[PDB]
């Protein structure tokens, strides 16, 4: 081989050793995998920026020294102790938010919309016959690429066929699928 | 059956914690290791480059590999000074070092890898010389290493070259601690119900295997952890599956009967930790999901109790800067931080749902069992926690929680 | 899949693609995992440009 190829071979083997760990793979799933219905809830301009800038519109930069982060934090309050009760409350809130979203892609109306996420660019409902990325669980565990075949709007799941032979056709909820082709955003005014 | 819903709820909880992190943390780094670590310990030495806003700390790491080569790892984690210049809006999902906070030069880089037979159960350095490091093997014996006598890059010959190899057990274990006062005194705890004591300060340089100085057979169930006192050089406690906390004294000619014996919990007891400022206080965590504080001047009354862990407890560590702070972790994916001084305070009526008035902070940063963690002894209130999901997090909670201006 | 000089090294693992020529032996595993989630595209033009026109 070559010193570069051998080295890059070592990087590849490192990654292989890392991915042979089921828990590490699950973490890789949690860290970066976002369904199209989850991305607008988090990855947009988050509530921290909005509340910070509304409390100090006179603050210039969103990045500065930790010592002034002490002030910008104290002058917002004491963050609530994040606990099991906090997590169940926030999970219920996420259920409400994503219930709102699915209500939005039946081309209907939704909540009063005081949330700082998803102003208008709600992710679109999936089309039939496109390539999407989803997590398949069970006897073949992991994340896989596949093709979409159907929609289940009533329960908000999808029917997919995978490009990996031997896996076939399975149903996967809306919040565990990612669309590879470029993300599509359309205003809520189109959603209703 | 429920593996789908449990994975789903873990995913949602982690995403929510990632979303509302900036309020809760002054600094987090999420770093993915090559193999899971059942251990972590900040090395006492700190170096500060001149004119640079970041210090260069150092951590001792082990690997949990299935069958092939394991390692003892000594990684260097760069932490920012108080004049740091960074961002706190989100993590990053963008820069190639970590989950965002702290200096741009926050980058765990491995420095020393060393051959180690089997997985590294626990690796504790010896206080009188951070060069020497003990390790716990899944086999019977307990190894001792010096990383000065080893190449930074391991030789692929695969020879385990411990400075000493310590024997005296019959099975494996997890308890292992040095005496911080007397050089070379090492305690180990194993499944064989015995607390074996070694001393390495008085071993030949020609002898590469050393017998145990003494063996303590007080426990009857599996011993889980053992720790020396932090002011008394001759006093150490141990916990076991037998729900019994026992306090031992070295001066005792009776090594088969402890000086004290306490039925601390109603379940398995996995950890204990002496208070480094009050030589009279110690705490334990246990399988009954409660953390039992104790006072050494009276072992019949449990000083106080902590709840709100939903699962087992596998670790407890007192703070090195404040005598009133300690943290615990277990099979539950959360690491809780307690405050003694807040005991008995009357909180608002609802907040009892979050936890008792003294529960100071809960860490929602790990998707799997948190194996072990340790406070940084140099930079206050910075903790490195490792977990079974190949993740090494170093984080510092937001400043305003611990300060009532 | 397409074994690699050092112009490009791609390994197909779990039906995903990652470009290993960008990473030296010193790189941590976190960027590698992120890239392997990315399903490494053709070009690595720029890393989410640090320049920000965001005003006060």
């Amino acid at each position: 081989s070559t010193p570069d190829k051998k080295a890059s071979q070592k990087i590849g083997f490192r990654l292989r050793n890392l991915l042979k760990l089921p828990k590490a793979h699950k973490w890789c799933i949690y860290e970066w995998f976002y369904s199209n219905i989850d991305k607008p809830l988090f990855e947009g301009d988050n509530d921290f920026c909005v509340c910070l800038k509304e409390s100090f519109p006179n603050l210039k930069t969103r990045k500065l020294t930790r010592v002034e982060w002490g002030k910008i934090r104290r002058l917002m309050g004491k963050p609530r102790r994040c606990s099991s009760a906090f997590f169940e409350e926030e999970r219920s809130a996420l259920k409400q938010k994503r219930q709102k979203i699915r209500l939005l892609q039946q081309r209907k109306v939704a909540d009063v919309s005081q949330f700082k996420d998803l102003p208008d660019e709600i992710p679109l409902p999936l089309v039939i016959g496109t390539k999407v990325t989803a997590r398949l669980r069970g006897v073949h565990d992991g994340l896989f690429t596949g093709q979409i075949d159907a929609v289940d709007t009533l329960n908000a799941t999808y029917r997919v066929t995978f490009d990996r032979t031997g896996l076939g056709t399975h149903t996967i909820p809306d919040y565990e699928v990612l669309s590879n082709e470029p993300h599509e955003t359309m205003p809520i005014a189109a959603f209703g | 059956f429920d593996d789908a819903v449990e994975e789903r709820v873990i995913n949602e909880e982690y995403k929510i914690w990632k979303k509302n992190t900036p309020f809760l943390y002054d600094l987090v780094m999420t770093h993915a290791l090559e193999w899971p670590s059942l251990t972590a310990q900040w090395l006492p030495d700190v170096t500060r480059p001149e004119g640079k806003d970041f210090s260069i700390h150092r951590l001792v790491l082990g690997t949990h590999t299935s069958d092939e080569q394991n390692h003892l790892v000594i990684a260097s984690v760069q932490l920012p000074n108080d004049d740091a210049q960074f961002d706190a809006s989100h993590y990053d999902s963008e820069k190639g070092e970590f989950g965002g906070f702290g200096s741009v030069s926050g980058k765990i880089e491995i420095e020393i890898k060393i051959n180690h037979e089997g997985e590294v159960n626990r690796a504790r350095y010896m206080p009188q010389n951070p060069c020497i490091i003990a390790t716990k093997t899944p086999s019977s014996d307990v190894l001792v290493f010096d990383y000065t006598k080893h190449p930074s890059k391991p030789d692929p010959s695969g020879e385990c070259n411990p400075d000493l190899r310590l024997r005296g057990h019959q099975k494996e274990g997890y308890g292992l601690s040095w005496n911080p006062n007397l050089s070379g005194h090492l305690l180990s705890a194993s499944d064989d119900h015995t607390i074996c004591l070694w001393d390495i300060s008085a071993v030949p340089k020609e002898g590469k295997v050393v017998d145990a100085k003494t063996i303590f057979t007080g426990h009857t169930a599996v011993v889980e952890d053992v720790s020396w006192h932090l002011l008394h050089e001759s006093l150490f406690g141990s916990v076991a599956d037998d729900q019994k906390l026992m306090i031992w004294d070295t001066r005792s000619n009776n090594t088969s009967k402890p000086s004290h014996s306490v039925d601390a919990h109603t379940a398995e007891v996995n950890c204990l930790s002496f208070n480094p400022y009050s030589e009279f206080i110690l705490a334990t965590g246990s399988a009954d999901k409660t953390v039992a504080l104790w006072d050494l001047r009276n072992l019949k009354l449990k000083l106080h109790s902590f709840e709100s862990h939903k699962d087992e407890i596998f670790q407890v560590q007192w703070s090195p800067h404040n005598e009133t702070i300690l943290a615990s972790s277990g099979t539950d994916r959360r690491l809780n931080v307690w405050d003694l001084s807040k005991i008995g305070e009357e909180q608002s009526p609802e907040d009892a749902e979050d936890g008792p008035p003294e529960l100071l902070f809960i860490h929602g940063g790990h998707t799997a069992k948190i194996s072990d963690f340790s406070w940084n002894p140099n930079e206050p209130w910075v903790i490195c926690s490792v977990s079974e999901d190949n993740i090494m997090q170093v984080w510092q909670m937001a400043e305003n929680i611990y300060n009532d201006e | 899949l397409a074994e690699g000089r050092s112009n490009t090294y791609v390994i197909k693992l779990f039906d995903r693609s990652v470009d290993l020529a960008q990473f030296s032996e010193n790189t941590p595993l976190y960027p590698i995992c992120r890239a392997w989630m990315r399903n490494s595209p053709s070009v690595r033009e720029r890393e989410c440009s640090p320049s920000s026109p965001l005003p006060p």
